[PDB]
């Protein structure tokens, strides 16, 4: 089944080329999702903050489907995030550029699903004024495709709820609140939609 | 859950 | 679709040989423009200020025409940086290499237009003794070619009004100014002109 | 506005 | 003879495309191991611990099985770890990218065994309060792979003891307790287990 | 026009082997220059010093000449640095690895002669003892080829004086004197010279 | 005679695969030999000291011999590191990634011997306590191949003293001793002998 | 004592 | 004052 | 000093 799963990855990646991206003709839908880790910087020097969380991308693509019935029953397979076109989702008020945490690797199913979940370091502005009171301060930080329009690629989450569930249990912050929006911008100049995700963040120093 | 875990929301891509 | 516009990458990028940049016989006009995010930090022992901004250039180039009609009326596409030229624009006194915070991928048009705004982190040779009062401080930075002269590369902007509109909200500074204006240096010894894009930034802490 | 906007400004240079 | 040694590479790489990971049908195992060498840094302000290790990672394919004897007598090779597949075996709560401080060379024996140990530095999620205590403090991090389950790559370690042996001499830190635990975890909405090795470690300032 | 600056790059860089450096029957003359723009850190406590300047190489490869009649009377062009041979100038006493703050890019002319100006951040050894008297500090630095004696490769400058005409105006320090001298060194053993260019800089803070 | 040295390093490097490295039947010596140039850091809080320095290697490769009668009488050629096999030698005990301050260039001899000479900056394991003493205090690192056994690469040294000719006259630290010493161990289950040098250095803030 | 240095242990893979 | 600046440095550089 | 010139050593290294 190794040599099957040569052959499928050989049939999809060396035979055609590269998707060149989505038009208007064919737009693509990207779902975004977050998983805070911790907080793990607040300067209120400078007015950075900085985030350590998972962010997960799905996609989907016709060129990448297959019958599993053709290779050996292959159902999904992994692969470099360095083999297959990804979206440029962007933080847009980011200080640094992002580090990545973990390894890059994508998942591939038959239906042509991706799902792509590299573990990040986000600077980003926000004054954490409030940081060290009761009431907390409230950061947030947009993300977006940084070339195309809302009629090329949508974006959308799956729920407007952050997950909370691996959020370091000794951080030195408390979140009071933490979702992830989808929000929609119009030009009267132009007919297309911009669309960002909206990561707000709300939290306090625990005490 | 499942979704918080990287791998494990890779194999469940419709739950999470 | 998808189809047409992968051919039309193959016929731009794979049938010619990349351009060699501009020449005295074919010059080039470069667009700059500035979008100023923040100010996030001043360091009045080493003289230096970081600035994050989007930093817009445009040009035109007939080897990237092509006619919609031949291409199932495609107007435009997205590509990464790295598979056309690009200017070579720089600061001229900044302190430490710029980071770049955005994905590289440029527009193309259909008359042979090219944008690409990449959002950049700039550490600059800066005083800011006076930031802490009324009357502010005024920084300045120069942004011209590297290697070619105003007889190859003419840079313009299309506004001396540097953007604020996205300027951070509760960012630690106020700006009072800030400008994008266009300075042409003559040498005696020499009939070509230089051109560079001076960045003038007035600003104090905020009260 | 559109010209304050990276991918808008890109996908309407006629403007920004 | 480097004849023997240069013939067996050869075959084993080139020959074929590369071995393309672990399946549920073709699973895998690898062995972790951590030999623990000082507590580098302690940051209390960011909750943020960087440890200094040599992490142990051994796997076997058949994929990689010769005979001694048609090659030399040759039982084993030395090979830049790019040239083959290593597990994405991942720490789960670091803050800052890997570093690795060591050549990535992997040894390769006929049985088809691979053996993978490289030196890094990892700062990783931990609240150090009561360090300067008698008591201590533990801080503990999760490895494991980013995207296979355990009906892939089985997880173990073969002594649940971490090597303390080169643990620095005067070091700034006393080591009250270091353990490597593989874990099992089931989700309700899965089946599939999921396998991390819990790195533990329990110390305080030294006098 | 264009046509012809891609065939004569063409012919330069694709059609012949690469420059194999020069030995002593085909030797080789790199002019070296500074342009000092700012002492931008000086740490007392580590003895480091941080220079920021643009560093002007020019040397001359039999292997880059052409007929301009040949070449639509194209006598130069600019092209990436990394697709010439460049020479292997170094500086002595740097701390850490230098940084590239502009374009690197060349100026290659029909005679074969090459102009490289790279901006760049140096670190390197100085004991700032007494930067800040009236008497001031002298630092100094030596650059010369990591493997290439003075019969492979002799150094040179155009002029003794760095160039200060770009001192930023504002700098914390005042420049007392700065200069770049070729020195050259026999050894008791050997017939060959070794050279070096002596950057040598004396400086207090600017009161 | 440029066409000569063009057609050498042809006919080693092209024509001929690079070495895979010794086995146990073509084993290789490795001579090690360190020029200190400073103590650049020395951290009390971490148990971190910096040094910089020149590190010598030398080998001899019976693949790199040739007649310099066969190939215009040349003796001997440089080329970059890339070009070639280099030893897999480690600090044992650094703590970051090591930085090279040097051109990665070797010398090539037609008796195949190289020698290979980067400047790096490392940083290692080091309890400095002591050094604002009369007795000072003493390091020591640990350099040795990481992934072959001394029946694969032995290591030795010319001289047990560390060249000190270049130390940084103003260095914050006087060397009381530097040497550079191999050592050799067996361990009771195995018959071949590893090796290193050990690097051990006593100094003081100086009078 | 093999098992914790690195090449010895890459070397006796069956012991370490 | 051309010596200065690189760009112009490049384009002059039989008197830079 | 040739020996402390990494140039000069790779130059002659019978001595160096």
């Amino acid at each position: 089944s190794q040599a099957n799963l040569m052959r499928l990855k050989s049939d999809l990646f060396n035979r055609s080329p590269m998707y060149p991206g989505p038009t208007k003709d064919d737009p693509l839908t990207v779902t975004l999702g977050f998983t805070l880790q911790d907080i793990v910087k607040v300067d209120s020097s400078t007015n950075e903050v900085d985030l350590v969380y998972y962010e997960q991308q799905r996609w989907k693509l016709n060129s990448l489907m297959w019958d599993p019935n053709e290779y050996g029953n292959i159902t999904d397979f992994r692969t470099s995030a360095a083999d297959i076109w990804t979206p440029d989702i962007t933080a847009y008020s980011s200080t640094r550029p992002v580090q990545v945490l973990s390894p890059q690797i994508a998942v591939v199913t038959h239906d042509g699903s991706v799902m792509f979940i590299p573990a990040q370091r986000l600077s980003f502005m926000c004054d954490p004024t409030g940081v060290d009171s009761e009431e907390g301060v409230t950061c947030a930080v947009k993300f977006g495709s940084w070339v195309y329009s809302g009629f090329e690629i949508d974006l959308k989450t799956d729920t407007d709820q952050v997950d909370l569930s691996s959020y370091y249990a000794s951080s030195k912050y408390e979140i009071l609140s933490a979702t992830q929006t989808r929000q929609v911008q119009h030009y009267s100049c132009c007919p297309e939609p911009y669309i960002d995700v909206n990561l707000v963040v709300k939290f306090r120093e625990r005490r | 859950g499942c979704c918080s875990h990287p791998a494990c929301a890779g194999n469940n891509q419709h739950i999470c």
